[PDB]
């Protein structure tokens, strides 16, 4: 599962001239219910 | 006033808020008052004389 918490909105930020600059924020996490449910393999030698 | 209205040539960009600018202030004027003074001399010697 993946955790939200900002939820990207309307965001605006100063001008200091003609231009408008804006921004995209996001707060994210990962949730696994139990570490022993999924694998995985790594490749190597050996 | 002292509006100080030079343009000469103004093409400006969006450059991110320029923040040179320029203002003038209100300059003042003050005068002063003047006293005038007109004396008079007269003596009873032909003050009574028509």
């Amino acid at each position: 599962t993946q955790m939200v918490l900002r939820a990207p909105k309307r965001t605006e930020l100063a001008k200091d001239g003609s231009y408008e600059k804006w921004m995209i924020e996001m707060e994210v996490g990962l949730r696994h219910r139990n570490p022993y449910a999924s694998g995985v393999l790594f490749t190597a030698a050996g | 006033d002292a509006l100080a209205s030079v343009d000469g040539n103004n093409a400006h960009v969006e450059g991110s808020r320029a923040e040179d600018g320029e203002m003038k202030p209100t300059v003042i004027k003050s005068n002063v008052t003047q006293i005038l003074r007109k004396v008079v001399r007269v003596s009873d010697t032909a003050n009574t004389t028509a």
